[PDB]
């Protein structure tokens, strides 16, 4: 029942060269699942960050 | 197996980090990924940087 997310997929910096084999370098996205706080800290610049 | 046939069940993946010293030890000879260590780069043995 969850509506699909429409996202822009970018293949930037991809190169096709004579590698030993095809190698995937990096995959990234800005989504995440629900999660509860497990830790909190204060960084050296004053920021409070919760993990 | 007995029928002179072999089946692959899986390949052990290996991980390498930007900063090995940045890993946080979790006890019982186990490490955890942290910011300092950077994100785990996965791969197979004998290829790439493994």
């Amino acid at each position: 029942g969850a509506t699909a997310a429409t996202f822009s997929l970018s293949f930037l910096n991809s190169m096709q060269q004579n590698t030993g084999a095809n190698n995937i370098v990096a995959t990234n996205q800005n989504g995440y699942k629900p999660g509860d706080l497990v830790s909190y800290q204060i960084n050296n610049d004053g920021t409070v960050v919760g993990n | 197996y007995s029928n002179e046939q072999e089946q692959v069940l899986g390949q052990i993946v290996l991980a390498n980090f930007a900063n090995n010293e940045g890993l946080a030890s979790q006890g019982d000879n186990v490490w955890a990924a942290t910011q300092a260590s950077g994100v785990a780069l996965l791969g197979t043995a004998g290829s790439g940087n493994f």
